[PDB]
């Protein structure tokens, strides 16, 4: 799932 | 096209709790991480919560950790921030922000909602007119204006002749003195009204409702 | 955390010149995959911040090719070349490479222009005000450039006073001048002891102070 500040 | 619109900031007291909300429309919210960035009344920007596309992951700065919870209804696309044990430091414009596809920077920002955290009890304003004063002195144009005194919290809206007096005006930033603000606004008209035509001055104060329309008639004494 | 210092705090520049705002981190912004995430945002007068340059040189879509960004590792920089007046606003640099994502202090880009002398306007307390003992003598220094201004109150000639509010506007978007209002507050018991009220203001445009006054008994 799109996670902030992790590529 | 992306639109993020937020609502909720009201005057809260210290010790309090509020919950701000943000509506998104214009893109598939569920694939975009989202964030709530805030602008302190000194204009320096602070990031306060960030959230993953599925609500699983939640990140917080040390100052809000424990007291702010962020979450998201990925089905009626809203993103929120429930705020507990507020302090006065938390006053600011809260911005609902949309994380990039490449999730380390934000690309769109909401319009903002002011949260005020304070123990002052709201007060209406007293609007007084200021007229040329002494002998006027004739040279084509005159400065008249309002003093809006003694209100709390912000905002007031100052408008001249319901909006037709639109050129010439200047509406100075509010100075907060002892928990009560003061704000003033001027207007430069050609010398043909104020004489002949009416200049009314129209302030209104959202918090306490209060609309006041004072007229600028020439005081002589 | 990672402090992002930003210099200078305010930057006067004239339509047609170049402006460099620059930003600096006490830790590197370079992640091991070679991506350096330093972004530049713009807060115009009234609106909310826009992305202009992102990931150090790239330009988000819609930003003119006069905003260009460079730098690497720890010193970074924006070049606005051929500045136009609708560029005034506060520029913030940012770093998403480390959590928490910090922001720089802000740079006000001010549009330089030819000096303008103020227009002092002094108002006497309104009778309405006076029928509750307050008395606030307002002075307006509308319409001038540079921001730096001197304003003093003197009642009767003697004295001067503390117990004042001063408030300035930002650069005007269609004009580039500023305005300021100074409010001197007294009581009815104080105001009635005295006679001449004066607003004495000084700018770079003049050796003798600009001066507006009234002789008190027009309540
Ligand atoms: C950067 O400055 C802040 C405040 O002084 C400090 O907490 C932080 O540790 C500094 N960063 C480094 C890498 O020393």
């Amino acid at each position: 799932e799109v996670v902030p500040h992790k590529k | 096209e992306v639109q993020l619109v937020e609502s909720g900031g009201d005057l809260v007291k210290p010790g309090g709790s509020l919950k701000l909300s943000c509506a998104a429309s214009g893109f598939t919210f569920s694939r975009c991480a989202m964030s709530w960035v805030r602008q302190t009344p000194e204009k320096r920007l602070e990031w306060v919560a960030g959230i993953s596309s599925g609500g699983s992951y939640t990140f917080y700065p040390d100052t809000v950790k424990g007291r702010f919870i962020i979450s998201r209804n990925n089905a009626r696309n809203t993103l929120s921030l429930q705020m507990s044990s507020l302090r006065s430091e938390d006053t600011a414009i809260y911005y609902c922000t949309r994380y990039s596809s490449d999730p380390f920077y934000f690309d769109y920002w909401g319009q903002g909602t002011t949260l005020t955290v304070s123990s002052a009890k709201t007060t209406p304003p007293s609007v007084y007119p200021l007229a040329p004063g002494s002998a006027a002195q004739t040279n084509s144009m005159v400065t008249l204006g309002c003093l809006v005194k003694g209100y709390f919290p912000e905002p007031v809206t100052v408008t001249w002749n319901s909006g037709s007096l639109s050129s010439g005006v200047h509406t100075f930033p509010a100075v907060l003195q002892s928990d009560l603000y003061t704000l003033s606004s001027s207007v430069t008209v050609p010398s043909s009204p104020r004489p002949s035509e009416t200049v009314t001055c129209n302030v209104a104060h959202p918090a306490s409702s209060t609309k006041v329309d004072k007229k600028i008639v020439p005081r002589d004494c | 955390d990672v402090l992002m210092t930003q210099t200078p705090l305010s930057l006067p520049v004239s339509l047609g010149d170049q402006a460099s705002i620059s930003c600096r981190s006490n830790q590197t912004i370079l992640l091991s995959d070679g991506d350096t995430y330093l972004e530049w945002y713009l807060q115009k007068p009234g609106q909310s911040p826009k992305l202009l340059i992102y990931k150090v040189s790239n330009r988000f879509s819609g930003v003119p090719d006069r905003f260009s960004g460079s730098g690497s590792g720890t010193d970074f920089t924006l070049k606005i070349s051929r500045v136009e007046a609708e560029d005034l606003g506060v520029y913030y640099c940012f770093q998403g490479s480390h959590v928490p994502p910090t922001f720089g202090g802000g740079t006000k880009l001010e549009i330089k222009r030819a000096d303008a002398a103020p227009t002092v306007s002094i108002f006497p307390p309104s009778s309405e005000q006076l029928t509750s003992g307050g008395a606030s003598v307002v002075c307006f220094l509308n319409n001038f450039y540079p921001k730096d201004i001197n304003v003093k109150w003197k009642i009767d000639g003697s004295e001067r006073q503390n117990g004042v509010l001063n408030s300035w506007t930002d650069q005007d978007s269609k004009d580039s001048t500023y305005s300021m209002s100074s409010t001197l507050t007294l009581t009815k018991d104080e105001y009635e002891r005295h006679n001449s009220y004066t607003c004495e203001a000084t700018h770079k445009t003049s050796t003798s102070p600009i001066v507006k006054s009234f002789n008190r008994n027009e309540c």
